[PDB]
């Protein structure tokens, strides 16, 4: 039998064929190879914008038009990689989500790489944002690029360093292009690093209990539906593309970017409205900084705040409710993210940044040690 | 990684299976399945929806603040 | 930091999600532009090859671009000259510089149009409101010489006099050339001039909406068949005793 | 004991520390890391470039300038990538003569992919080249591109497809960057594979016997010699770099292209002059295309021309003097490739053409044939 | 397809693989280009802030750029007017294009010099050799008028007239502007116009062959170290009989 | 891959080695160094040489006659 024995094909055979897997894997564990599609769509689309678009200020807004307007085929492929953008957060807030309720961060080392996966898919959808040059653009660079300020001593060093001068320019623009084109190889290969460190174990299953006495080949049945779930995940895309595609872009990016005024309300996209709302929830400026990103980092320490003699949330009634207000309270700050800095909203903002630090760090830990002590363990 | 025949210790179990071409894909898929969808929704409801609630009147209160305290009063 | 007004959704023709655009309306549209607009308003984005096909015949599309006059060279003796247009151009600018533009219209910069529907809020629902919604300022606003009063504008106080009125044009198919036609007709060739690739687009999701329509139950279908051998399966526990 | 058993630095571990080599691989076996180095290098340098470029023929060329001029260092990384190239094809040329001279070729799924990076290195190199458009840059690119045309019925259609218009212009210049960068990441992909299959095996040694008896571990002993090796190659590259910037490169690529006239002569980089000779000592359109493409897909089939009961040529007088004549008849072809098409020039290289393919396809296959039965076997 | 006739290699104080260039000539050089080559020729890519700290100080830099008017603007009436150089303004076009420079030079381009001695072989050796070896046409060799004699240039006929003859100016130094002295300026000033980074480059050349001359021996050592427990090794086959 | 303990058999040979602290990394570097140098050119110098003497031939032949054979001749 070859398939089992050619050096290269082996590898193949270990992750996707003959890999066992658990037999009771919901619909919740199909986001791993969408977050792979994704990865790939954005990798094509985005190469095929590449031999199109030009990586200086006075042309950067129009090569963009030019592709919308007169390359074959090009707005699709624009679009395409727009909502492709949004598709990949939606899977990775999913995946996220899945690992939470299921507990599946106890594998600290896939758990704790996942993070790094999510910083830098942010660092590439921004760095690949500020590339059509529009004024959403060019001030949401403004104000992130500036977070770098707030470090004490060193700051204004590292943004000026950073920008290639002394505001975001034509150096940050032909930098960000080229870091934008080179970290979706170097996420590809920290997903095979994901993997690795994956394969070592198996995959957890919505009960938390170990399914070595039940396990299915990987394929034919989890390859049927990964296929099936990535024909709801193409169907979800070309709905936006083709029947939606400026639902989720905002109108002022469609105006070239002006380095001397402001849009009246700026807002990020939807996938990083949660974490702006808890920057503006402080009037500090270092204190704003590091709640943004703790915001984040506060996954890294997930694995150390597991309480509960149980894995997942499946038979834990009292965490399952704590989960759902955590989604509804990061459904909160995301509302509050896209909504001007003005009364009640402020103050709303700033409950739901309490309350979001306040159930990871206290009442969910807390809450798993209560419902031990309720099943007398 | 980790392959069949080296996972774990099973003993005194039978299983009885069907080839996938003597029976039928979708065998009572309403009849059986809808009350089983009821079920499923019934059991969880109680946990998933009331902080989705909560979000819901935050979010018409804080918006109907908003939207009218703009407004002007007589003083 | 003023109250606003939102303006409210009109049923034009190409609202639907498989609805094309009206390309008469189009035509019409872009004599609205040519005659009034194009004197303020740049768009340097079009090119008059763009309108082959979609609201002009090439003969047509050509005639009207050698109806102005544009810049080309160098020549051999290295001196810049006039030439009439080609499709191959894009539409004149107005004005060389915003600065000379602002100059013009008493400090104001009129926008490029090109994608001035998709650049705000609201889009051709936003511009048909605003070109028809002009009125007498409220008791106790003053506005200053040169600006006009304009409720859906930020601020209501927006430095374009009204641009549009009965009788600016006439349309060569005879129809009456009401302020409300006019915006109607405009408005929809603004969509184009933003969205070239709509009505391709809608062609598309339809086909995509269809061959989704088949391919999500037989995939479905692959599925269930292939899990069957599973999800019937039947265990039994016989320890010894 | 850690270094064994992470999942991770056990791959590392086998393959730079504990993994088993030959005690007697001499200097030829160092270029196999210098190529890695040597990637590394065009990647780094070449990253750097790609933040001050611009990819469109109008500022493309002074985008350069404005690198040698303008950036901090830009002068250096920019004459590091150029020569950083050049020595990426010495090495190149070495690690295949090694292979040839000790019959390394043996190994068919190292060796065939082997020759699949050499070309990718080519097509790298050769849309690297395109991208200061200068004159030389422009009309190397027509000629190169032009052999497409060569192929019947389909020939005019894929190189149209390629161009993007109906000559070499602005559209290529800015797909040519896409595949330039992101070419180098694929290399470094099949180099992953190159090793893999290696490793399936173990190095070959200059006397083609099994070094089975007498192995040592790669670290100390090979870690230090291709350390040793490195500091000999930053050598070469920096004499280039720091004292002869412009010894390889042509004086005619300072001038901006120009699409409408050509120099009387133009030659491409040294590292592909002996093609070049190959391809014009046909008087036939289609002919010299083929022959082109031969000359270096001849690497593929080597492995079916070996004859001799021996794998090296350490013991085999007559199959050296017959491999010296092949680097001398390809030195040969350098020097008529950077001529012009003149007597005797011509015919020279008519004659050196021959020679190549003579001796690869008959001469050292039965030269193969009598040593053995000169040795009675 | 003419006889080609090279240039011999003069022995410029730049030509050593540790020689800088020599910046007193240098000085000499910018003072030919300005005066006589810079109303034919253009140097696209080289700034008055260039000249800071290697031949000119930054206040005879600055008060050299407003020396000549240059084109800036818009204003706020959105008209271009003329303002005196600043350091940051590159050296002045002669012409706005190529067009008008070959019908202002009977024809022929004078290229950009900004890298000339870069983009044709033999560098300065060239330049030198062309402009100091103009000469009478051989017998039977007759150039059409407009076109002048030069055994140095491909085809032995130039559009250039001879540009720099005996006292075409005067240095500032006192230096006596013999027609060699004058080639020798200019030639070591586009040296470094071409490549401005000679001096420091070589500079990091000695820095570099110290380094490797102490770092070789060094990393040989430590190979060597390593490798002898092998190299001294000794081996012995004991059988059993 | 391939590890140490599995590569193949060996019996009855014995290796002497010194510590790298006790030797000298460069022993009789130029006293048996050159010598070996010499012969080992010597050994290999006439399956090298010759081709590339050959190759010296041809170039200064083809480059002697194409840089006069644009010369021009009386008739
Ligand atoms: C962004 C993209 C996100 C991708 C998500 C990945 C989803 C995935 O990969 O798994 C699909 C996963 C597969 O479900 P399954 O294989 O049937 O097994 C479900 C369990 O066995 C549960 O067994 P059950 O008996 O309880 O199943 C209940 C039954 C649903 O029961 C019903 O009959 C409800 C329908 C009410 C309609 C009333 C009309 C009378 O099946 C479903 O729950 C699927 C609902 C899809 C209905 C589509 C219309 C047909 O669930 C789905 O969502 C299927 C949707 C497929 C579209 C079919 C369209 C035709
Ligand atoms: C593009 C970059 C290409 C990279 C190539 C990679 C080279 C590599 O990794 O292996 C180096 C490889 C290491 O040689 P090895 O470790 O001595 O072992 C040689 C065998 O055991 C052979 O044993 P042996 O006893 O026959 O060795 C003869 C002895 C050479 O014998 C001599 O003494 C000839 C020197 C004549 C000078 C007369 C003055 C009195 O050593 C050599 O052959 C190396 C020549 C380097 C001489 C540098 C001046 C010291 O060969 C070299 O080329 C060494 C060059 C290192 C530079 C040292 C500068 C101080
Ligand atoms: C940091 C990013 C912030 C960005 C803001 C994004 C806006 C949020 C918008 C909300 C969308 C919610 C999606 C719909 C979820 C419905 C779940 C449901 O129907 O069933 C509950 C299910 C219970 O099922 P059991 O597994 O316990 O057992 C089954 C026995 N038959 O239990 C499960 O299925 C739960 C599995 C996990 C669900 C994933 C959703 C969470 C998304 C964000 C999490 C980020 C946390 C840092
Ligand atoms: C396709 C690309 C074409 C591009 C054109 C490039 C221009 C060519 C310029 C020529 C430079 C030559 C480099 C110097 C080689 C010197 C070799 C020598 O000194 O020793 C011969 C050696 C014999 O040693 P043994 O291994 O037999 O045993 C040793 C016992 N003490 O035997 C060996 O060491 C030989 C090992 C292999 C040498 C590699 C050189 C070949 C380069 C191109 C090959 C391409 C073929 C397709
Ligand atoms: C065809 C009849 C026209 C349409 C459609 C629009 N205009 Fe104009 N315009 C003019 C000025 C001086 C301004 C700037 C006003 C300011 O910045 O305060 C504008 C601006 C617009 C806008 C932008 C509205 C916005 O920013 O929200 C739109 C949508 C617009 N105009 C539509 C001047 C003139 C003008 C000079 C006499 C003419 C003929 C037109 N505009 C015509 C049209
Ligand atoms: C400073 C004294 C000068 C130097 C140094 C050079 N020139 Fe000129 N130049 C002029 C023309 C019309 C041409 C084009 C000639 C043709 O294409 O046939 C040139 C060209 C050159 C070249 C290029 C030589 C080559 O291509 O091999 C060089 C190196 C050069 N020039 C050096 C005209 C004029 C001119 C107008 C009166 C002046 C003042 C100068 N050139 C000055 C210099
Ligand atoms: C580009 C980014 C990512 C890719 C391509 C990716 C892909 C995958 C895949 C294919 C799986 C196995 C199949 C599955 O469970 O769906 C998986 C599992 C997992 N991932 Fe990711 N992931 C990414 C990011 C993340 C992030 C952001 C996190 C957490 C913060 C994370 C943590 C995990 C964990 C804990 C598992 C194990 C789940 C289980 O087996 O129960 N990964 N990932
Ligand atoms: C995980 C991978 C990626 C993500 C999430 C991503 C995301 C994005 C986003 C959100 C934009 C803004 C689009 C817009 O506003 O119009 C963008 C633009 C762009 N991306 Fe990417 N990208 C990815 C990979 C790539 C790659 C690999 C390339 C090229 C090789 C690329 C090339 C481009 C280009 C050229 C643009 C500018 C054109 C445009 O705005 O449409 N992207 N990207
Ligand atoms: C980017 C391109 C390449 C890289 C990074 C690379 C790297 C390496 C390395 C590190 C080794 C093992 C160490 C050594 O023998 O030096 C090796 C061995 C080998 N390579 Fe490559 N190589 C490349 C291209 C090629 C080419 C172009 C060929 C042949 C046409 C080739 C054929 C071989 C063979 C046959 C071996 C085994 C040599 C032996 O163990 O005796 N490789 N390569
Ligand atoms: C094996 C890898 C590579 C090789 C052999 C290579 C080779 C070359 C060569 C020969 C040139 C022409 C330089 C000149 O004539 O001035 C060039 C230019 C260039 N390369 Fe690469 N390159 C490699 C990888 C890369 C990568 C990975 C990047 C970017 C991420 C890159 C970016 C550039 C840029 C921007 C230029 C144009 C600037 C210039 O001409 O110096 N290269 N490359
Ligand atoms: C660079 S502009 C930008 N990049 C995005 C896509 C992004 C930011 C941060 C992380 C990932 C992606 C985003 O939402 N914005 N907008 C924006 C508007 C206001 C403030 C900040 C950003
Ligand atoms: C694209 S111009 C070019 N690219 C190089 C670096 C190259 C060509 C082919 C393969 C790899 C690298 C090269 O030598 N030339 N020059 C040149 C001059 C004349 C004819 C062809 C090429
Ligand atoms: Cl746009
Ligand atoms: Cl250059």
């Amino acid at each position: 039998n070859i398939r089992k024995s050619h050096p290269l094909m082996k590898i193949v055979n270990n992750a996707f064929i003959d890999l066992p897997a658990p037999s009771n894997i919901s619909s919740w564990w199909n986001f791993g190879s969408l977050l792979g599609i994704c990865l790939i769509l954005q990798i094509l689309t985005g190469l095929f914008l590449a031999m199109h678009y030009t990586s200086d200020t006075t042309t950067a807004f129009s090569s963009v038009t030019h592709i919308c307007r007169d390359v074959n085929y090009g707005w699709i492929i624009r679009y395409m990689h727009a909502n492709g953008a949004s598709m990949f957060f939606i899977c990775l807030y999913m995946h996220v989500g899945r690992g939470l309720y299921y507990g599946s961060y106890t594998f600290l080392e896939t758990w704790n790489i996942g993070v790094i996966l999510l910083l830098t898919v942010m660092a590439t959808a921004f760095m690949g944002y500020v590339l059509p040059w529009g004024q959403m653009s060019f001030w949401g660079a403004t104000v992130i690029t500036n977070l770098l300020s707030a470090i004490p001593y060193i700051g204004t060093n590292l943004v000026e360093w950073i920008w290639g001068g002394f505001s975001v320019d034509k150096a940050t623009l032909t930098r960000f292009f080229a870091f934008h084109f080179i970290l979706p190889f170097i996420i590809m290969a920290i997903a095979m690093v994901h993997l690795l460190f994956l394969h070592e174990t198996g995959s957890n299953n919505p009960t938390g209990i170990s399914s070595d006495v039940d396990k299915i080949p990987f394929h034919p049945y989890y390859t049927i539906k990964d296929i099936l779930g990535a024909l709801l995940l193409i169907l979800a895309l070309m709905l936006l593309v083709l029947f939606a595609p400026d639902l989720l872009g905002d109108p002022d990016n469609y105006t070239p970017a002006n380095p001397l005024n402001t849009p009246p309300h700026i807002k990020p996209e939807w996938y990083f409205l949660f974490a702006y709302a808890i920057l503006r929830s402080i009037p500090n400026k270092l204190g704003g900084v590091l709640a943004l990103a703790f915001s984040i980092l506060i996954l890294a320490l997930i694995p150390l705040l597991h309480t509960s003699k149980q894995r997942s949330m499946m038979f834990r009634p009292l965490s399952q409710c704590l989960f759902w207000a955590l989604v509804a309270d990061l459904l909160t700050l995301t509302w509050i993210g896209g909504q001007p800095v003005e009364h009640p909203y402020i103050t709303i903002g700033q409950l739901a940044s309490v309350l979001y630090f306040l159930l990871i760090l206290v009442l969910m830990p807390t809450a798993g040690t209560i419902e031990n002590k309720l099943l007398k363990w | 990684g980790r392959q069949f025949g080296h996972l774990t210790r099973v003993r005194h179990v039978i299983t009885y299976s069907l080839s996938p071409f003597e029976q039928r894909a979708f065998p009572h898929y309403f009849s059986k399945g809808i009350p089983n969808v009821l079920r499923r929704t019934r059991a969880c409801i109680l946990r998933v929806a009331p902080p989705f609630v909560a979000f819901y009147l935050v979010y018409t209160w804080g918006t109907q603040e908003f939207e009218k305290s703009k407004r002007k009063n007589p003083a | 930091s003023d109250l606003e007004l939102h303006p409210p959704s009109y049923p034009w023709s190409h609202r639907g999600l498989l609805s094309s655009l009206d390309h008469t309306s189009i035509r019409r549209g872009f004599q609205v532009y040519k005659q009034v607009c194009s004197s303020c308003h740049s768009m340097d984005y079009v090119a008059y090859r763009h309108l082959v096909g979609v609201c002009y015949t090439e003969d047509e599309a050509k005639a009207l671009a050698e109806e102005v006059e544009v810049q080309d060279g160098p020549n051999e003796d290295g001196e810049m000259f006039m030439r009439p247009g080609k499709l191959s151009d894009y539409f004149p600018k107005p004005y060389p510089n915003p600065e000379a533009a602002r100059a013009a219209n008493n400090g104001a910069l009129p926008p490029d149009l090109s994608y001035i529907v998709r650049a705000r809020h609201g889009g051709e629902d936003y511009v048909f409101s605003l070109l028809t919604g002009y009125c007498e300022p409220p008791t106790g606003v003053s506005l200053r010489e040169g600006l006009y009063f304009n409720p859906y504008f930020p601020g209501q106080a927006i430095g374009m006099a009204p641009p549009i009125y009965n009788e600016v044009l006439e349309f060569d198919d005879g129809t009456p050339a009401t302020m409300s036609q006019v915006a109607k007709d405009v408005c929809t060739f603004l969509r184009w001039a933003a969205e070239p690739e709509h009505d391709h687009r809608k062609r598309m999701g339809l086909k995509m909406l269809l061959m989704m329509g088949l391919l999500l139950p037989l995939v479905y279908a692959m599925k269930r068949h292939k899990w069957s051998v599973l999800k019937s399966r039947k265990l039994a526990y016989r320890p010894p005793k």
